[PDB]
């Protein structure tokens, strides 16, 4: 599905560079008031370098 | 595009009474605007700003109103006790709905 | 005029106007397919042939 692709760290995943999906992912990363606790996870692969 | 002077009149007649008034411009980028915050503040004083928007005015453009509730709702920095007061000389019943 | 994928949201409606919308956003994954399979090959898959 998605919820546990949030944990898994062997393979690497990412997306094209400013689509609205890299800006949807942008707004649920670092919301702090966010209820659900995968987004913010996923951001943490996405912004390397 | 708003022009402020004509809410130079407030001043005198809430500093009187000694309410809490604060200004903030809405830009047009809007998500810019919400995520610097989210990426600047600490989450202690973020928590003391979700204290003020329970109350609010809007002056503004309709076609702008629109893509900032959707925003503010959407990133849940609101609940359903909130009263937003929007005012205007302009707004027609296609709005009103929206 | 324009046409495609172009997903509605505020920042871009604030300067073009949408019609109603014809079909249903959704976010999904690609991913590779596995292996894991068995063969008459199996009883020998121990030593290289």
């Amino acid at each position: 599905s998605l919820q546990d692709l949030s944990k898994q760290t062997e393979i690497p995943y990412g997306t094209v560079l400013d689509s609205a999906v890299y800006e949807h992912v942008r707004m649920k990363g670092l919301n702090p008031f966010e209820r659900d606790s995968m987004y913010s996870q996923m951001w943490r692969m996405i912004n390397r370098s | 595009e708003y022009d402020i002077r004509g809410i130079q009149e407030f001043l005198d007649k809430v500093s009187q009474q000694g309410m809490d008034v604060a200004l903030q411009k809405v830009e047009n980028n809007i998500n810019k605007m919400i995520t610097t915050l989210f990426d600047t503040m600490r989450i202690e004083e973020l928590n003391r700003y979700r204290d003020t928007l329970r109350r609010a005015i809007l002056v503004m453009n309709p076609a702008t109103a629109k893509s900032f509730i959707t925003e503010v709702v959407e990133t849940n920095l609101v609940a359903f006790d909130c009263h937003w007061i929007i005012i205007n000389e302009e707004i027609n019943d296609v709005d009103v709905q929206e | 005029i324009g046409i495609s994928a172009l997903t509605i949201t505020p920042d871009r409606e604030n300067v073009v106007d949408f019609t109603t919308r014809y079909m249903d956003y959704s976010v999904g994954v690609l991913l590779r397919r596995a292996e894991k399979t068995v063969d008459m090959f199996a009883c020998l898959a121990p030593f290289d042939l």
